[PDB]
């Protein structure tokens, strides 16, 4: 189960 | 035999899903192992949750006609209705999603054929709300 190093969410979601 | 009990537990899972929400008619799809992550904007990075287990997509006899849940392998589940405020982004083997509260999530799939297939299913049943 991957370290919390996933890809970034779509820019506009933040 | 391993699959006999497999079929069995998918029968019991449906029922457990129903005792908590009776508008539920059937499981549309499920996966092996998935794990949940949430995005923290303040800190700007992903963060583990205590949620990891099996993902069920189910149908309901009343709007919202779809939902999905992660039954955890502690006892705290993920539960999420499939309405039109739900939006997805696929980045195999991760499936990102945002909901009404605007909170951001990622479902990591172990099996990346599950990831693709569920992502496809979601997209279909988001187009239907």
């Amino acid at each position: 189960p991957s370290p919390s190093v996933l890809p970034k969410p779509p820019s506009h979601w933040v | 035999l391993m699959e006999a009990l497999s079929r069995a537990g998918q029968e019991m899972s449906l029922a457990a899903l129903k005792q908590h929400d009776p508008y539920i008619t059937s499981i549309a799809d499920l996966t092996g192992q998935v794990a949940l992550y949430t995005f923290c904007p303040k800190a700007n990075q992903w963060e583990k949750t205590d949620i990891e287990g099996t993902l069920f997509v189910y149908r309901r006899s009343a709007s919202p006609y779809h939902g999905f849940t992660i039954v955890n392998r502690n006892m705290h589940n993920l539960v999420e209705p499939v309405n039109k405020d739900l939006e997805f982004q696929l980045h195999e083997p991760f499936l990102l999603y945002r909901n009404a509260s605007l909170s951001i999530y990622s479902i990591w799939f172990y099996d990346k054929n599950d990831c693709h297939r569920i992502a496809k299913l979601m997209a279909d049943v988001v187009e239907e709300e």
